[PDB]
C-alpha cells in the first residue's frame, strides 16, 4: 500500500528563535519507511534538510543545517520530528517530510516516494 | 542407546543455564558499572573468549576424537590422556608465565592504563583452571557422557555466578572482572569430580607422558583451532566496519543484537555435536557408515534448527523488549533472513564436524576459505545498499549456497 | 557522560610546611560519586593517598600519610580537598583525583587505581 504524510508545525518566528516540526506517518508498516525532511525556497527548486534511516539508527544531515537541525522519530505513534534551533534568515522556506520504503539515506528527493503538504516557516529578521 | 536426541536434551539443560546465568550476570555488570565499565572490559571478555579455547592450545577438539577412537584399548588411552595433559600442563604454565611477567603491556592493550596488572596476574591462575577444565570436558566428551559434561556446566555455572557476586561485592569492579575470568574457570571442580565419580578414567591417566605421534596429530588440531580464531571472526570485523561506513555505528548495533540472541538459541544444537557427533563420526572408518550417520543427523537437526528458528521468529518482538533494550524496534525484519541462515548454518556443521572428526586439515582450509570468501562476496554486495539487512542476506546468502556445496562436496567424495 | 576532574593548589613547600589541594568535578551527582586521591613518583606508579566515600563521610588514608593528610568533600561545589600537612621530602609527586561509584569500590578496592573510571591530569606536589 502506501503512507500518508502529514506535518505540523512552522509559523513566524524570530531570528535565533526555535521551532518544532512534526511529520505523522499513517499507514502499514510505518517504521519500514525512512523519513527525510526538504524544504523549498520561492519558486527555487526542492533542497535537502534531514533524513533518518528505516531503522533509526543513522541520521543524515545537510552542511547548512549541520549544527542546529535534529531529526527524530518514535516509532510508538509513528511521527518524526525536526527540532530547530538558531533560525537564520535562509531557513524561510516550506519544509516537507518526505517517505520512502526502506529508505532515508538520500539528498535527492527523487529517492523519496511519499510526499506531503509542506508547512510555512519563516523568520522575521 | 546413545543418539543425538539424548545429548541434545542434556545440552538443552546445560544451554538453558549458561545462558540464564549470563543474563544475570550480565544485567548485574550494567546495573553496576553501566556502558563505560561494559567498555573497558570489552577487551578483557573477548580474552576470556578466546581462553576458553586458547588455554589449552586447543587440543580439546583433538582429545575428544582420540579418546573416542582409543575408548577400547586402554593403553592408547593411557598415551591420549598422558600426552593431552602434558601440552595442557606446559602451554597453560608457558601463558602464565607471560601473563604474569607482561602484565603491564596486556593491561595497555586490554584496558588503556596500567592499572589492572594485579588482575592479569590473576588471570594465569583463571586460565589454567579454564585450561584443565576444557580438558576434563573433553575427556567426557570422548566416552559420548552427555549427562556428565551436562552437570559439570550446570553446577559450575551455579557457583560461577555466585563466585561472580562474591568477587563483585568484595573487589568491586576489579573483582567483578576477575569474577567473569572465574566463571569458565570454576567448571574444573565439577568436572573433576565428575570425572571421578562415574570413573571414566583412572586419575592416573592424567599423569604427564609424552607420544611424539600423537602430539604431532593433536598439533594438527591447534593449527585448526587456531585457523577459527581469526578466519571467519577477522571476515566479520571486515563486515562491521564496512556498515558502520555506509551506515551508523548502531546499525551494526541492530545487526550485533540479532546475531548474538542468534548464537545463543542455536547453541542448544551445535553444543551436542561436540558430545555425539564427533566421537561418532570418529570410531566410524567406513564410508558406507559415515555416510548413515550424516543423513541420520541432518533429518534431526534440519528440523530441530528450523523450528526453533520459527518460534524464534513468531517471538521476535518478545527478545527485543527483554533480551535487547527495545530501543530500534525495526530489527524485527532482520530476524526472518538471520534465521534462515541459521538453519542452513547448522546443516553445514554437520560436514563441518565430519572434517573434525576425520583431521583433515586440507578439507579444514577449505571450508574455513569458502565461508570466507563467500561472506566477503555478499557482504560488499548487499551491505552498502541495504544497510543492516544486507548483512543478514550476505549472512544467510552465503550459508545457503555453502550448505548446497558441502552437499556437493560430500557427494563427489561418497563416490 | 564522562566526568572532569581539574585540580588545583600544587606548589612547592619546604619541609615540614603544608599545603592544600582541590579537584573540582564536573557534573551532576557528586554527592553520589565516590573521590579519592593519587600520587605518583618520578619513574614510580600510581599509589593510593586518601580517599572519602559517598554518605556519612567515610575516609580511608594510606599509612604512609595517616595523620598528615585529611581528605574532605563539598557536595554543594563540586570540589575535594587534601589538606597535607607534615610535608616532608617523599610526598614529592603528582597529585591525582578519581571518581568512581561505590558499586565499584566495593569494600576492600577501594585503593586499587583501576576501580575509578575518571581521573584527572595531575598537579605537581614538591617539598624542598
Amino acid at each position: 500500500a502506501q503512507v500518508q504524510l502529514v506535518e505540523s508545525g512552522g509559523g513566524l518566528v524570530q531570528a535565533g528563535d526555535s521551532l518544532t516540526l512534526s511529520c505523522a506517518a499513517s499507514g502499514r508498516t510505518a517504521y519500514r519507511y525512512g523519513m527525510g525532511w526538504f524544504r523549498q525556497h520561492p519558486g527555487k527548486e526542492r533542497e535537502f534538510v534531514a533524513s533518518i534511516w528505516w531503522t533509526g539508527t543513522t541520521t543524515y544531515y545537510a552542511d547548512s543545517v549541520k549544527g542546529r537541525f535534529t531529526i527524530s522519530r518514535d516509532d510508538v505513534k509513528n511521527m518524526v520530528y525536526l527540532q530547530m534551533n538558531s533560525l537564520k534568515p535562509e531557513d524561510t522556506a516550506v519544509y516537507y517530510c518526505a517517505a520512502k520504503f526502506y529508505g532515508g539515506n538520500s539528498k535527492r528527493p527523487g529517492d523519496y516516494a511519499y510526499w506531503g503538504q509542506g508547512t510555512q516557516v519563516t523568520v522575521s529578521s | 542407546m546413545v543418539s543425538l536426541a539424548k545429548a541434545s536434551l542434556w545440552t538443552a539443560a546445560s544451554t538453558l543455564v549458561k545462558i540464564g546465568a549470563g543474563l544475570l550476570v550480565g544485567k548485574l555488570l550494567a546495573v553496576s558499572f553501566g556502558p563505560a565499565g561494559l567498555g573497558l572490559a570489552a577487551n578483557f571478555r573477548q580474552l576470556i573468549t578466546v581462553l576458553g579455547v586458547l588455554a589449552g592450545a586447543g587440543i580439546f577438539n583433538g582429545v575428544t576424537k582420540y579418546v573416542a577412537q582409543y575408548h577400547d584399548n586402554p593403553q592408547q588411552l593411557r598415551r591420549v590422556v598422558g600426552t593431552s595433559s602434558a601440552m595442557v600442563l606446559g602451554f597453560s604454565t608457558l601463558m602464565a608465565l607471560v601473563f604474569v611477567l607482561a602484565a603491564a603491556p596486556i593491561s595497555q592493550g586490554l584496558f588503556g592504563n596500567t592499572d589492572y596488572q594485579g588482575l592479569v596476574r590473576l588471570v594465569a591462575l583463571v586460565q589454567m583452571g579454564i585450561a584443565w577444565g576444557n580438558l576434563l570436558l573433553a575427556l567426557m566428551k570422548g566416552f559420548r557422557d552427555a549427562a556428565g559434561n551436562a552437570l559439570s556446566l550446570i553446577v559450575g555455572s551455579l557457583i560461577g555466578v555466585l563466585a561472580y557476586y562474591v568477587s563483585y561485592r568484595l573487589g568491586g569492579y576489579e573483582g567483578a572482572l576477575l569474577g567473569l575470568a572465574l566463571i569458565p574457570a570454576l567448571v574444573v571442580i565439577p568436572a573433576a569430580i565428575m570425572l571421578i565419580k562415574r570413573g571414566v578414567i583412572p586419575l592416573s591417566y592424567l599423569k604427564p607422558s609424552w607420544d611424539n605421534g600423537l602430539a604431532g596429530q593433536l598439533s594438527k588440531f591447534t593449527l585448526m583451532a587456531l585457523i577459527t580464531s581469526v578466519t571467519l571472526p577477522v571476515a566479520y570485523i571486515m563486515m562491521r566496519k564496512l556498515l558502520a561506513a555506509q551506515y551508523s555505528w548502531d546499525e551494526v548495533g541492530i545487526w550485533q543484537g540479532v546475531s548474538s540472541i542468534s548464537d545463543a538459541y542455536l547453541q542448544f544444537i551445535t553444543a551436542s555435536f561436540s558430545v555425539y557427533l564427533l566421537p561418532t563420526l570418529s570410531r566410524l572408518t567406513e564410508k558406507r557408515d559415515i555416510t548413515r550417520e550424516v543423513v541420520k543427523s541432518l533429518k534431526f537437526v534440519l528440523p530441530a534448527v528450523a523450528a526453533a528458528s520459527f518460534t524464534v521468529w513468531l517471538l521476535r518482538d518478545f527478545a527485543i523488549w527483554l533480551l535487547l533494550s527495545n530501543k530500534f524496534t525495526a530489527m524485527r525484519d532482520l530476524f526472518a533472513w538471520q534465521l534462515v541462515g541459521d538453519v542452513l548454518k547448522v546443516g553445514a556443521y554437520v560436514f563441518g564436524y565430519l572434517v573434525i572428526a576425520k583431521a583433515s586439515l586440507r578439507f579444514y582450509i577449505l571450508a574455513e576459505v569458502s565461508q570466507f570468501t563467500l561472506l566477503m562476496v555478499f557482504a560488499h554486495w548487499l551491505i552498502p545498499a541495504h544497510g543492516a539487512l544486507g548483512a543478514a542476506q550476505a549472512y544467510m546468502a552465503t550459508y545457503i549456497v555453502y550448505f548446497s556445496l558441502c552437499c556437493g562436496v560430500f557427494l563427489l567424495w561418497r563416490r | 557522560a564522562q566526568v572532569q576532574l581539574v585540580e588545583s593548589g600544587g606548589g612547592l613547600v619546604q619541609a615540614g610546611g603544608s599545603l592544600g589541594l582541590s579537584c573540582a568535578a564536573s557534573g551532576r551527582t557528586f554527592s553520589n560519586y565516590v573521590m579519592a586521591w593519587f600520587r605518583q613518583a618520578p619513574g614510580k606508579e600510581r599509589e593510593f593517598v586518601a580517599r572519602i566515600s559517598e554518605s556519612r563521610g567515610t575516609t580511608d588514608y594510606a599509612d604512609s600519610v595517616k595523620g598528615r593528610f585529611t581528605i574532605s568533600r563539598d557536595n554543594a561545589k563540586n570540589t575535594i580537598y587534601l589538606q597535607m600537612n607534615s610535608l616532608n621530602p617523599g610526598d614529592t609527586a603528582v597529585y591525582s583525583c578519581a571518581a568512581t561509584l561505590p558499586a565499584w569500590t566495593g569494600i576492600i578496592g577501594g585503593r586499587r587505581p583501576g576501580n575509578y573510571p575518571y581521573w584527572g591530569q595531575g598537579t605537581q606536589v614538591t617539598v624542598s
